[PDB]
């Protein structure tokens, strides 16, 4: 009510969330963005306790990990990521955010990150973005559900022809 | 139903070739599987499109009627087909290469689905006049083209006529083109 | 060291409209290069498509912007009247 409105005009880095010795390269900076409705990295308007600052993070770290809200914090990070002057996303970039974001939840992320690195060397679109979520939710360990037919982007069926010898 | 039909006649004027293409398609995929309960009054008014349609700017369009008068003719009114054969025949006449075309592969597509006896007569009859030795050649190929296709597709009827052909098609051997004088050659 | 003449030539043209062939109506850059929005998006699948279109009317149009132009209008811009593709 009072005194937390005057947090912002003296804040206006990790100087900037020394509240929990939080990190730039870390995935609660861009949670906390993603709170915010920031349209791009570091894009702060005058718009939007330190103890419930403090605390905010286990609790609504513990409720994103939660389907549903969690597709919408995923959609919400290819806009967020994104520079304005561009509809593609960069691929070091979007190795970075997938590295960050599907840590642990992607069965192959290890696999799947090696990919795209020697034979696709262009931009990612937004599609495939919004289809890895549900490919990685659908697939099995065999990987035989999958069909070359469906309604699929030829990314992904490529990816699941080069992998699939290997298993 | 009726609104189908409706909303299909007031598409095809849409000025959008996408439009113009998909209306009359579904017009020619559902006159070619037994279409129901057709009245009058659509049969004047698919007639009146298509025929509109012949005299399109894009040749897609064109070619598709083209396709569709065909299916059409099977299930349609005799006074219709009268009608169609009278307008491709004037049209035929035209100064226009693209109509002239357009009206002669339409007659031959008539033709080919056409197994009936008064159609033939008719279409004989102008034929007659207008392979006769005027200053139009292309006119008297065409025609010399679809007097072959129709003789060779049937000949069992047409026997009072007969004579009137012999007699158009005997001057045209001393043609100074060679094509003609193979073509009327052909159609003996 | 040699003397040569010449009999007869014979020589094939090509005739385009002027106003169009140097640059598009629609954007103001080269007909040889990049549109506009594929130019700030380079690393995409849809910038090694970008060609030229033609049209009965002999106007040569990029096929992005002429594309993007025929989904609210269906006339050619510069003679005003309906576009058809006649070679890419
Ligand atoms: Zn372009
Ligand atoms: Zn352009
Ligand atoms: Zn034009």
């Amino acid at each position: 009510r009072k005194k937390l409105e005057q947090l912002y005009n003296r804040y206006k880095i990790q100087q900037f969330c020394d509240d929990l010795a939080l990190d730039p390269a870390s995935i609660s900076v861009l949670i906390i963005a993603w709170k915010f409705r920031a349209a791009t990295q570091c894009e702060f308007s005058k718009q939007e306790s330190i103890e419930k600052l403090k605390a905010q993070i286990p609790k609504m770290e513990q409720e994103l990990k939660e389907p549903g809200r969690f597709k919408d914090f995923y959609q919400f990070t290819f806009n967020f990521a994104k520079n304005p002057g561009q509809k593609g996303l960069d691929l070091e970039m979007a190795i970075a955010y997938w590295n960050l974001v599907l840590n642990g939840r992607f069965k192959f992320l290890d696999l799947w990150n090696k990919f795209l690195l020697e034979h696709h060397k262009r931009s990612i679109p937004k599609d495939t973005w919004n289809l890895l979520l549900d490919f990685s939710t659908m697939i099995a360990d065999d990987m035989s559900n999958y069909d070359e037919e469906g309604a699929w982007p030829v990314l992904i069926d490529d990816f699941v022809e080069f992998a699939r010898p290997q298993i | 139903a009726s609104y189908h039909i409706s909303n299909l006649l007031e598409k095809m004027t849409s000025s959008d070739k996408d439009f113009r293409f998909m209306a009359t398609n579904d017009l020619m995929t559902e006159l070619q599987k037994d279409s129901i309960k057709l009245d009058d009054d659509s049969e004047r008014k698919v007639v009146k499109m298509i025929l509109k349609l012949l005299e399109d700017k894009n040749g897609e369009v064109q070619n598709l009627a083209v396709k569709c008068l065909g299916p059409l003719v099977s299930k349609v009114k005799e006074y219709q087909v009268e009608t169609i054969v009278d307008t491709l025949c004037t049209n035929m006449l035209s100064d226009k290469e693209q109509l002239r075309d357009i009206s002669s592969i339409g007659l031959k597509t008539v033709i080919g689905e056409l197994p009936a006896a008064n159609v033939c007569k008719k279409i004989t009859g102008r034929l007659t006049s207008a392979i006769a030795k005027q200053e139009d050649v292309s006119v008297q190929l065409e025609a010399l083209d679809i007097m072959a296709d129709m003789l060779s597709r049937q000949g069992g009827l047409l026997v009072n006529f007969h004579p009137s052909i012999l007699t158009c098609l005997l001057p045209q051997l001393t043609s100074p083109r060679l094509a003609v004088r193979k073509r009327t050659i052909i159609a003996l | 060291k040699k003397r040569f003449e010449v009999k007869k030539w014979n020589a094939v043209a090509l005739w385009a409209w002027d106003i169009v062939v140097d640059n598009c109506a629609i954007c103001r850059n080269h007909i040889m290069d990049l549109c506009i929005e594929c130019q700030a998006n380079q690393a995409s699948a849809t910038s090694e498509e970008c060609t030229v279109a033609w049209g009965v009317c002999n106007h040569a149009f990029h096929f992005h912007c002429i594309s993007r132009w025929l989904k609210t209008r269906q006339v050619c811009p510069l003679d005003n009247r309906e576009w058809e593709f006649q070679k890419y």
